[PDB]
């Protein structure tokens, strides 16, 4: 997100399989790892409601940022 | 060889025509700069390392030359900027210029290595005591005054440089001319412009731009900062 | 360095070439969408308009500079030794 | 000098280096831009040794710590600080035993030298000399438990840059960041003198470092250290007075592990931000 | 044989100004090796450290009076001088002004030469 | 708007910058070049820069 | 500030006795202790600078010795004109502070 609001950055491994991520991998760690048909997004956790797109990932799943200050992603609505 | 002398000369102000124009010297070869434009250019830190070998030396001494002798005592850098000169001199029978024989790893380049171990050639190995077919290094080679070329001793000098120089040639300092178009060489850098007055900080030494392009010079005389401008150009468009 | 690009045909006239027929179709594209009518109208003193306002848009009739508060506010926007650019 | 194998305890103490470590990588000018480069550097944040061998008159009952290995690593840092201005020279070199050629350093007295000798060991031959207020000229003396060696080579002499600044019983006002490297054109040293109000906290403002000396040589460092051990001897031993009393040294150091920086010119030409690009994913965005 | 002697008014009024100076003889201050103090001692109590000042003009005072007191130098004239403002009833004490000095290789700090002192008492 | 300056704008800097490349030669400046190496074998040189 | 405390306050003693009195400072100050005489109705005089060596014009008989906070002064012989205040005195803080002083009587 902008560098005003926070700091906090997640990465997103493209095409790579969460189920073998472990191969490919402080955010090594398995805190709140995600599959999409994208590939395999680490540092945000999964949400379930319906927002806005403000951050385009693949296959549908936008990503933004709200408040505790953490990065989340969701289907798009 | 393998004992080379590295003597570093600086704030020196010599004629480098001589040093081409000696008769004595059998061959002269320059790799990185022009033989004639020696003078113009300046240096850093030059090098002056000496050693002899026995005839069969272009052949080894080159950038990037494999060679025994060449592989085992001493390689240039593949980026090498120098100037290797080679002379007779046989008439200076005379077994004295020993070499080493052998060694068993390669030789990184501008490293002496003075340690002479007799290295464990043969299967059986010992630590301080001469092992069965350990091969002695160190051998004096053959220097008969009647032997033929590629047997005969030289006088090998290798002369290696840097390219804050304090370096200069016989080339006389002249005056300096101010917010006019002309063609300066401060030092080592020479191009073509006008010089003007700017006013900054200026601690660090010397010059500097997105293009890199200079900016400001430190006079080596008379210490102060000049601006360089490129000279006044433009496009000309003819109306008819 | 003058003398080695002569032996490289007429690249450098394509180029010049091109850009100034670059540089000539910008200025028609202005010419072409700016320029349709060619009768400079003249501003009438506004006073009724059937009550309509128009003061923020019509060029200012008190600043010399034909510009309108709009105007100003978009051009003082956009951030572009004389200065080209941004760097 | 080099140490009476007095090792009564090694404690070994860890600290988080924060934004330090920022040095001019060539000397051109540039200001006002944002030029990015790679070289030999010291990570952002690095744990680092605290060395705490600062015995001033012992830490408890005359506790003094010894420093005799210290592996160069391929590049080294340095720190300290201290009123008193005990902080004497440097030692690098793989054996020290007249195998190497090893970099000897004498501050303060007349002038600051700098020699390369391939002596055995500390000559110490003179390392006690017209100290306080002794007065008397005798010359007679030496230091008593070791001898001195004679082979040298490139003696080096100028105004000693180990500079005590002004030495007051101020707040907190000395603090050297020494940084040596080692590489084939020359030895290269960079300084930087600067008063900080912390004395266990590494302060963690931004300052850079300027070049020194362009000494050249091309010898192999192994190890390095430093010997504050002059004027260790209590003169007379019924005076009892080395110096105060033996000795005292922080010699607060670290390695390099290399990397590449983007640095931030200012406007007048000195460093006012330098970010890293390995550190976090944002510096490589960055 | 450098002797240092005061020069003082001996008695001040309640909340006036204080002012001392202290004549240096055998020797000029304006050398750079020495630093010049005034210390006091109540009547009957310990010795209390007052402040020094550098040759080149730098002076330092105790905290605790640190707003209150002056000392200044005139090495022209070879003397230096204290100001003591807001005089109270335990300003009365003996006043010595004394010459210290000091080595950089050897930070050490001693008062070698002292002068005799004057009675300064805070009375209407 | 923006967008069209900047684009233009980083386009002439890269551009620029392109002139800091040795290209494999032995120096950036060709000024460098000229006063080094004699014309004989330097238009191999020029001749890559160009 | 530094706190400077003397085990003895005051003290008699004869002539010839080997006197020692102790100063300890609230912390660590090296070696920073100076010495100082008080004799009656006379002026401050510096007699031990530094524990290693005496003053000028100070008696041989005067000695210091000790490390870290605790340091001893002695007299190796006592004479009549030994009676006098001894004050030890860091300079490790910023204020060049005084101990409380120990008077020495002769009897
Ligand atoms: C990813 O892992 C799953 C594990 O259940 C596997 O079924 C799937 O084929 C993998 N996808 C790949 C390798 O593209
Ligand atoms: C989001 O939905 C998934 C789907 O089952 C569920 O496992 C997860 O707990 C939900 N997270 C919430 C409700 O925060
Ligand atoms: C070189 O020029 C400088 C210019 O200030 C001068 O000071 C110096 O004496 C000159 N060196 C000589 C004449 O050897
Ligand atoms: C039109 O706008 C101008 C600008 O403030 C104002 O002075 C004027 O009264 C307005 N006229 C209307 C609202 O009729
Ligand atoms: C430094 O060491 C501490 C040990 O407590 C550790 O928690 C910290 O992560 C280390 N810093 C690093 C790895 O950057
Ligand atoms: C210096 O080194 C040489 C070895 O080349 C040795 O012969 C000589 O004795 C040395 N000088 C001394 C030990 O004073
Ligand atoms: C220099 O010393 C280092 C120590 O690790 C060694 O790795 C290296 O090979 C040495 N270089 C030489 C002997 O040229
Ligand atoms: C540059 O120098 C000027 C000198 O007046 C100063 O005002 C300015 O703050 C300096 N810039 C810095 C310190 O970044």
């Amino acid at each position: 997100p902008g560098t005003n609001t926070s700091n906090q950055v997640a990465v997103l491994y493209q095409d790579v399989n969460c189920t073998e991520v472990p191969v490919a991998i402080v955010y090594s760690t398995g805190s709140n790892v995600f599959q999409t048909r994208a590939g395999c997004l680490i540092g945000a956790e999964h949400v379930n409601n319906s927002y806005e797109c403000d951050i385009p990932i693949g296959a549908g799943i936008c990503a933004s940022y709200q408040t505790s200050q953490s990065i989340i992603a969701y289907t798009m609505s | 060889v393998y004992a080379w002398n590295r003597k570093r000369i600086s704030n020196c102000v010599a004629d480098y025509s001589v040093l081409y124009n000696s008769a004595s010297f059998s061959t002269f070869k320059c790799y990185g700069v022009s033989p004639t434009k020696l003078n113009d250019l300046c240096f850093t830190n030059v090098y002056a390392d000496s050693f002899v070998i026995r005839g069969d030396e272009v052949r080894q001494i080159a950038p990037g030359q494999t060679g025994k002798i060449a592989d085992y005592n001493y390689k240039l850098p593949d980026d090498f900027t120098g100037c290797v000169i080679a002379w007779n001199s046989n008439n200076l029978g005379n077994y004295n210029y020993l070499y080493r024989l052998f060694r068993k790893s390669n030789l990184k380049p501008f490293e002496r290595d003075i340690s002479t171990e007799i290295y464990q050639a043969g299967s059986t190995p010992c630590n301080g005591v001469e092992g069965f077919n350990c091969y002695f290094p160190l051998q004096s080679y053959g220097f008969q005054p009647t032997n033929g070329v590629g047997y005969q001793p030289y006088r090998v000098v290798v002369l290696s440089f840097e390219l804050p120089a304090t370096v200069c040639g016989p080339k006389k300092s002249t005056n300096l001319v101010k917010n006019k178009c002309v063609n300066f060489n401060f030092n080592g850098l020479t191009g073509t412009g006008v010089l003007t007055e700017s006013n900054k900080k200026f601690l660090p030494f010397q010059q500097r731009d997105i293009a890199d392009t200079t900016d400001a010079v430190r006079d080596p005389q008379t210490l102060e900062i000049l601006d360089i401008t490129p000279c006044s150009f433009g496009g000309v468009s003819v109306i008819t | 360095c003058s003398n080695l690009l002569l032996q490289y045909g007429s690249f450098c006239t394509q180029l010049n070439r091109a850009l100034t027929g670059i540089a000539v179709e910008q200025d028609k594209n202005t010419q072409e969408v700016f320029a349709q009518v060619k009768q400079i109208y003249k501003t009438p003193p506004i006073k009724d308009f059937g009550g309509f306002n128009f003061s923020q848009i019509l060029p200012d009739p008190s600043k010399p500079s034909k510009r309108s508060p709009i105007e100003d506010l978009l051009f003082n926007k956009v951030t572009l030794g004389d200065i080209a650019a941004r760097d | 000098c080099v140490n009476l194998t007095t090792r009564t305890q090694l404690p070994p103490a860890y600290t988080n280096s924060f934004t330090r470590g920022v040095y001019y990588p060539d000397k051109v000018f540039r200001s006002s831009v944002l030029h990015s480069t790679q070289d030999l550097f010291l990570p952002f944040f690095s744990n680092v040794t605290w060395f705490h061998a600062i015995h001033v008159s012992g830490t408890n009952g005359t506790k003094r710590f010894d420093n005799p290995v210290l592996p160069f690593n391929d590049g080294v840092y340095f720190a300290s600080t201290e009123k008193s201005n005990i902080i004497r020279g440097w030692i690098f070199g793989t054996t020290l035993d007249s195998k190497t050629q090893s970099l000897l350093i004498v501050n303060n007295a007349t002038n600051v030298v700098i020699k390369v000798c391939e002596f055995q060991f500390c000559n110490d031959p003179f390392l006690g000399v017209y100290y306080h207020k002794n007065n008397k000229s005798w010359m007679e003396s030496e230091f008593r438990v070791y001898s001195s060696a004679n082979n040298c080579t490139f003696e080096y002499v100028s105004q000693p840059f180990l500079m005590d600044l002004e030495g007051k019983q101020g707040n907190f006002k000395n603090l050297r960041e020494f940084v040596f490297k080692n590489i084939d054109g020359y030895f290269k040293i960079y300084s930087k003198h600067t008063p900080i109000n912390l004395v266990r906290d590494l302060p963690q403002g931004f300052s850079a470092l300027e070049p020194l000396v362009d000494l050249p040589i091309g010898i192999n460092i192994t190890r390095f250290q430093t010997l504050l051990a002059l004027h260790r001897s209590y003169l007379t031993p019924g005076d009892s007075s080395s110096g105060w009393t033996a000795g005292a040294a922080a010699y607060y150091v670290g390695y390099l592990q290399p990397r590449t920086f983007l640095l931030k010119y200012n406007e007048n030409g000195t460093i006012t931000d330098a970010v890293d690009c390995a550190l976090d994913p944002l510096s490589e965005t960055k | 044989q450098v002797q240092l002697q005061q020069s003082g008014p001996g008695l001040v009024k309640p909340s006036q100004t204080l002012s001392l100076t202290c004549t240096v003889a055998g020797g000029s201050i304006s050398s750079g090796t020495y630093y010049w103090s005034w210390i006091r001692q109540p009547a009957g109590k310990g010795l209390e450290w007052i402040g020094r000042i550098y040759t080149s003009g730098s002076a330092n005072y105790n905290p605790s009076l640190k707003s209150r007191v002056t000392i200044s130098v005139d090495t022209s004239k070879n003397q230096f001088s204290l100001r003591l403002s807001s005089v109270t009833a335990e300003d009365t004490a003996v006043y010595y002004c004394a010459r210290e000095y000091s080595s950089s290789y050897y930070y050490f700090y001693y008062m070698d030469v002292w002068g005799k002192g004057t009675t300064v008492t805070v009375s209407s | 708007l923006q967008d069209v300056v900047n684009q233009n704008a980083q386009a002439l800097n890269t551009l620029v910058k392109q002139l800091s490349s040795n290209f494999g030669a032995i120096s950036s400046v060709l000024n460098d070049i000229l006063s080094r190496l004699d014309p004989p074998e330097a238009e191999v040189q020029i001749d890559r820069l160009i | 500030a530094i706190r400077m405390t003397q085990s003895p306050s005051s003290l008699s003693a004869s002539v010839g006795d080997r006197v020692t009195i102790t100063c300890q400072a609230s912390q660590d100050i090296s070696n920073y202790l100076n010495w100082y005489q008080q004799k009656p109705g006379k002026a401050p005089k510096l007699l031990i600078y530094v524990a290693s060596n005496l003053e000028t014009g100070v008696p041989s008989r005067f000695s210091g010795s000790g490390f870290g906070t605790d340091f001893t002064f002695t007299i190796s012989s006592l004479q009549p004109e030994d009676i006098a205040t001894y004050y030890c005195q860091q300079f490790d803080n910023l204020p060049y502070t005084f101990g409380q002083g120990t008077k020495l009587e002769i009897k």
